[PDB]
């Protein structure tokens, strides 16, 4: 259903507790497993709370080493959406009373001296709707989340203005007063259809704000000033109680008879794995924030937690790298959503059901003729020499990278090893530490890290004896180098393809491979990078063969 | 069983299965001569006269002199019962305390009831700043033990700590279920566990630390100076223990020498010891 | 086993690929003349005190260029076929250097033995 707060949410239904009863589910998520106290204190304090604007949590499930809690399943959603959708039809009592029912809500919080430091729209979920009829609409508080306590300094900032500046002087002095503090934010935020408080505003100007000690916000109406002045006090000791707040507004319904590229974790719908690399994950994503299932499916590109720095600014690289890309066989890039903290990034990419011609061959063999491979091989030359004539170089140029969208195209990815040359060079030297396709390398790429435009030659015909043999695992390059280097062992490989390679050893020809074809193709892997061919002659020669 | 009432008696065949072949006995309510077995769905009923001593089925002209000399006789046959026949294969016997209608409730014996437990856990967590870890001991069964120091409970204690091994967190269930039920226990013949410890993922029993040791190595060593009522006493205590456990509805599956740890020596004088 | 010279490795380990004999890198092969190799490793080790600036690793990884995990031991293969060795470490003696430096010679069959290593050595003691 989308990610939370390190925290991720899948459907749920529950047995013989009648039986067969959807619920919610919720799940840490396994990065911060080491917050399983502050899981633990929040998953006990809800058994304590009764009131009907309020979840319910059926329990706690345990297996192997995750947990879920198992909550209350609402049809109605969160308020925030709903008030962003149907503005102009919104009316005063409507407000009023959702207003004072979550005012009761937290009057009984406070009433057990319990704290909710999530008092937030995004927090107000939905119960019925009642706005074409007298029957008023209903909503329910739910479950506080990760507290604050543990978030980082960072992460203290972008709360504002619902987080009280007196725990972000020291996150110790969390008390039961900061309730009201958001409990102000909401209510101007809900005068103002939704719209996000202090925006356009810099995290150091916020800071500015709140050092200042200036107003936050401010409404048009007097005796809505007045009241938010009278909760919005920088005084903890100071502010008024939640009764007083009933009483005033009670007072005030009736004295007024005038009425007056970026995607969001929590609409990240993940539905399989895509793939998975030494450093990097690939998950399968619906982006759906109207919670309807008709969000579109994409490709999002994630590290793993115990990646390091370097891998986060080499992921960055990637994105930078591939935003200025514009071809017609290239993957497609759309947006980036941030993680808490700024410690985290997802890279989001196109899904192509067709997936990669390592799995579309195998699986399409009497559907394409020789023409279309040749087709195919026309599209990743053209591709190469577009991102070529950027000065980039792939270093990963393998069929498993080659992403299908149709049976008249292909397009490339895998950009996360694309490196570009410096304006004064003829090549790049490797200097990070990363599994590479070996047996996809010119041998001064083995010998020397050194890698040229003539070395992404060596690469394309890889994958070209791959693909006219239809990606065979029987005849893989990485079992075909196998067996023409006897058995070898991990680190031991590439010295013995170096060997084999300078003896002149090359990839056998692929079945029914044409005699002009083989030639043009072994034209690729010449020893001497200046004595390989460019990839405007490979086009040119494969748009002769189809004439 | 005694005259105890039917649906108490239909009920229990309930709880084990309800199986063909199962039998309870218990004595006519109406009747001092004549004891009512039920059998099984369907619950039949036979009824077996005694008379002067002397034991027969209803309707058979042979008698037999014991009542095991009478059940037994006819395990190894087979019983017409209108169209359905069927062989006896297991009895029921008693359960402690069991609750049924010749009990009587009383305001002073409901205090004594069991508590409901089904579904509920609780535990005190034991701040990682209070604590204060030592030297190892011995590696358990997938537990690890150090040296352990408690701090603000007097102040400066020695306590034991018990570390789950990290290769099998997936058990943390039955680490979570072991870690409570010792806390509804409360006997002097029982450990004491001040709470547990939570820290980055690994958590530790805060337990009650006893220099007398156990008792494997202690009566290892000792063999030709031990005495009788010395293990009299011994196993006693013990099994007041168990008794005591039982009286709660727990279990415990480790009854076991290496489960028993000494608390005072006592050998020299007339003083016993205690474990 | 009992009927053979050698041995050939399969499990699949990280080694101590500078303390090995070319025939190591290249052919899984692995002698009792194979030790020697490091043997002579080690005591190119010993003598120098097993000094981090003058670690095998750290003199193979200058002599052999910047180098790069995988890659490593191809050029590593590269220059010991050029007759390339760990030099004379400080202060060893000529005789020293010489029976030592006799442990790396690039046929197995034309390595010393540790029979003759320790007869040098002792008559070094005299
Ligand atoms: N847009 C996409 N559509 C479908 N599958 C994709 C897409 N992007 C990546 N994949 C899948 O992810 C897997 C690995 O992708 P790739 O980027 O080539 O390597 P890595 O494992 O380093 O991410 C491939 O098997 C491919 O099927
Ligand atoms: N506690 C909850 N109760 C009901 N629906 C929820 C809850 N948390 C999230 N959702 C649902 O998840 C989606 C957005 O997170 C919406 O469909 C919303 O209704
Ligand atoms: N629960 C415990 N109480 C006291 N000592 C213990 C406990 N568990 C282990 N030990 C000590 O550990 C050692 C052997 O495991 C002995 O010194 C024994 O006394």
């Amino acid at each position: 259903l989308g990610r939370g707060t390190r925290t991720h949410i899948y459907s749920g239904t529950l047995l013989d507790y009648e039986k067969k009863i959807k619920v919610i589910l919720k799940v840490l998520d396994p990065s911060h497993r080491d917050i399983s106290l502050a899981f633990f204190e929040a998953a006990s304090m809800m058994r304590q709370v009764s009131h009907k604007h309020i979840v319910y949590l059926y329990g706690v499930c345990f297996r192997d080493v995750e947990n879920i809690m198992v909550e209350e399943f609402v049809e109605g959603g969160p308020l925030d959406l709903f008030m962003h959708r149907k503005s102009d039809a919104l009316t005063t009592p409507w407000k009023f009373k959702v207003a004072k029912q979550l005012a009761s809500a937290l009057s009984y919080l406070e009433d057990k001296d319990l704290v909710h430091g999530n008092v937030c729209t995004k927090n107000l979920l939905l119960a019925r709707e009642g706005i074409d009829s007298d029957i008023g609409p209903f909503i329910k508080l739910s479950d506080p989340g990760i507290p604050v306590s543990v978030l980082t300094r960072q992460e203290c900032i972008e709360r504002i203005p619902w987080i009280a500046p007196e725990c972000v002087e020291d996150s110790k002095n969390l008390s039961v007063a900061a309730d009201k503090w958001s409990f102000g934010t909401t209510l101007w935020e809900i005068c103002y259809n939704g719209e996000i408080p202090l925006k356009d505003k810099t995290l150091i100007e916020k800071e500015r704000f709140y050092e200042s000690r200036c107003r936050p916000v401010t409404p048009s109406c007097k005796e809505l000033a007045d009241l938010m002045t009278r909760c919005m006090n920088y005084d903890p000791n100071q502010r008024p109680f939640f009764r007083a707040i009933m009483r005033d507004i009670n007072k005030l319904e009736e004295q007024n008879p005038d009425i007056v590229t970026h995607f969001e974790k929590r609409f990240l719908k993940r539905i399989r794995d895509l793939g998975e690399g030494h450093f990097g994950k690939v998950e399968l994503c619906r982006y759906d924030p109207e919670g309807d299932n008709t969000g579109e499916q994409v490709a999002v590109k994630s590290l793993k937690p115990e990646s390091g720095g370097n891998h986060i600014a080499d992921l960055k690289k990637e994105i930078e790298i591939l935003r200025n890309l514009y071809h017609e066989n290239i993957v497609k890039y759309k947006g980036i959503c941030m993680e808490d903290g700024g410690n985290g990034i997802k890279l989001i990419m196109e899904f192509l059901p067709s997936g990669s011609l390592k799995e579309y061959l195998p699986k399409n063999k009497n559907k394409i003729n020789l023409k279309q491979q040749l087709k195919y091989a026309i599209q990743i030359c053209k591709g190469m020499d577009y991102l070529g004539s950027r000065q980039y170089v792939h270093r990963d140029l393998a069929a498993r990278n080659v992403l299908v969208e149709s049976e008249h195209q292909v397009k490339i990815g895998d950009f996360g090893l694309t490196k570009a040359i410096e304006t004064d060079k003829e090549y790049y030297t490797v200097k990070d530490d990363r599994d590479s396709p070996v047996f996809w390398y010119a041998p001064e790429c083995l010998i020397q890290c050194k890698f040229y435009i003539a070395s992404d030659v060596w690469s394309f015909g890889v994958t070209l004896h791959e693909l006219l043999t239809y990606c065979d695992s029987d005849f893989s390059p990485m079992a075909l180098f196998l067996k023409m280097i006897g058995p070898t062992h991990g680190q031991m490989t590439v010295t013995r393809l170096v060997n084999t390679l300078k003896e002149g050893k090359r990839l056998p020809c692929p079945p029914n491979c044409p005699d002009e074809v083989y030639q043009l193709m072994r034209k690729c892997w010449e020893f001497q990078p200046s004595n390989r061919t460019t990839f405007q002659n490979l086009i040119e020669g494969f748009e002769a063969l189809l004439k | 069983h005694g005259p105890i009432c039917t649906e108490y008696a239909i009920n229990k065949l309930r709880q084990e299965g309800s199986e063909e072949g199962m039998y309870v006995l218990r004595w006519s309510c109406t009747d001092f001569d004549n004891i009512l077995m039920t059998v099984t769905k369907q619950f039949k009923n036979f009824q077996i006269e005694v008379q002067k001593g002397r034991y027969s089925l209803h309707g058979s002209m042979d008698h037999f002199p014991s009542l095991r000399d009478l059940m037994n006789h006819l395990k190894k046959q087979i019983l017409r019962t209108d169209n359905i026949s069927f062989v006896l294969k297991r009895c029921c016997q008693p359960k402690p305390r069991e609750i049924s209608n010749l009990l009587v409730a009383t305001k002073k014996a409901q205090e004594w009831q069991p508590v409901y437990s089904m579904s509920q856990l609780s535990f005190d967590r034991i701040l990682k700043k209070d604590i204060i870890q030592g030297e190892h001991l011995g590696r358990g069964t997938r537990t690890h033990i150090y040296s352990g120091t408690l701090l603000d409970y007097e102040k400066k204690i020695k306590v034991i700590l018990k570390v789950l091994d990290p290769s099998h967190r997936d058990i943390s269930l039955a680490f979570f279920e072991a870690a409570s039920m010792m806390r509804q226990v409360s006997h002097k013949h029982i450990v004491y566990l001040y709470g547990v410890c939570f820290r980055d993922v690994e958590n530790i029993m805060v337990e009650e630390f006893v220099e007398g040791g156990p008792l494997d190595l202690f009566m290892h060593r000792k063999s030709d100076a031990l005495t009788t009522p010395w293990k009299f006493k011994v196993a006693k205590q013990l099994a007041s223990a168990l008794s005591y456990l039982e009286d709660k509805d727990l279990v415990h599956g480790n009854v076991c020498t290496k489960n028993l740890l000494l608390a005072r020596e006592g050998i020299d004088s007339d003083i016993g010891p205690f474990i």
